[PDB]
């Protein structure tokens, strides 16, 4: 159970530009406060994102042939979603990583997992995509997820936070993209 | 296959969707929608005050180094209200 936004549907609008200027780091800025401004924003969008889809997202874990697993060590596409999204949650809020106050900076472990939360993040993109693209067709709402997974893509790239590989099962919309995902 | 152009038709159907994500959905058009009209807004903002401070710096003939401390002092400030932005509870 694939689904195809390789057709007419390839219309991105709010998307006058190519996402440079607002993905590019602010010069002079720091760039742990870059990151950090960014990442959660992502969450925020992402999490709402996902909350009109959530209601159809019922045991059907993840896109064809490529089969995201949170069962090894120590589900379904609602369970692993869920629980990635309250995960993300709690580390973003994490005063740790994501400190509040002024004078506290970064922790060494905040490159490591920026690059754990983004990863979720693409793969939780990639359930909605694969398998619940076709309701937000029906709420005319391929406009605004085309180009919020394009500036989350051309944010992958640009710091490479996420590697090529990783972008498997997406990875013919973002080559569609090029004009619109950052060269 | 081939560089072949594909186009499709869709029932384009809203109905038999449980009221709440047709209601959800509307939100995040207008959230999505405002976000990327302030994310310009801001990106902007910040290009301009640099480029200004810039200007700004060359036109007393100071020091290259004293104009790195100042536009590191701008982007320390800068820094502080991404900090800022970024504190939430919404
Ligand atoms: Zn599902």
């Amino acid at each position: 159970q694939i689904m195809f936004l390789s057709e007419p549907f390839v219309r991105t609008a709010l998307v006058k530009g190519s996402f440079k200027t607002i993905v590019q780091l602010p010069k002079y800025v720091d760039l742990g406060e870059w990151i950090a401004l960014n990442v959660f924003e992502f969450f925020t969008n992402l999490n709402q994102f996902y909350g009109v889809v959530a209601e159809y997202c019922t045991p059907d874990n993840a896109g064809p042939h490529t089969d995201y697993l949170w069962l090894d060590a120590n589900l379904p596409a609602s369970q692993y979603i869920d629980l990635a999204l309250t995960w993300i949650n709690n580390k973003v809020n994490d005063k740790n990583l994501f400190p509040t106050k002024n004078g506290l900076p970064f922790p060494q472990q905040f490159s490591r997992d920026v690059q754990r939360i983004m990863v979720q993040m693409f793969r939780i993109f990639a359930h909605i995509y694969h398998h619940h693209f076709d309701k937000i067709v029906h709420l005319s709402l391929e406009a605004h997820w085309n180009s919020f997974f394009s500036h989350f893509i051309s944010f992958a790239k640009e710091f490479k936070i996420i590697d090529r590989k990783e972008m498997a099962p997406l990875l013919p919309l973002i080559e569609s993209f090029e004009k619109q995902g950052k060269i | 296959n081939g560089t072949i152009s594909n186009y499709m038709y869709f029932e384009r159907r809203p109905d038999l969707l449980t009221k709440g994500t047709q209601d959800k959905a509307a939100a995040v058009k207008l959230k999505i929608e405002n976000f990327y009209q302030s994310s310009v807004k801001y990106a902007i903002e910040r290009n301009e005050r640099r480029v200004e401070l810039e200007t700004e710096l060359t036109s007393h003939n100071w020091s290259e180094e004293r104009k790195s401390r100042q536009l590191s002092s701008l982007g320390k400030k800068e820094s502080q209200f991404l900090r800022l932005r970024r504190t939430r509870l919404s």
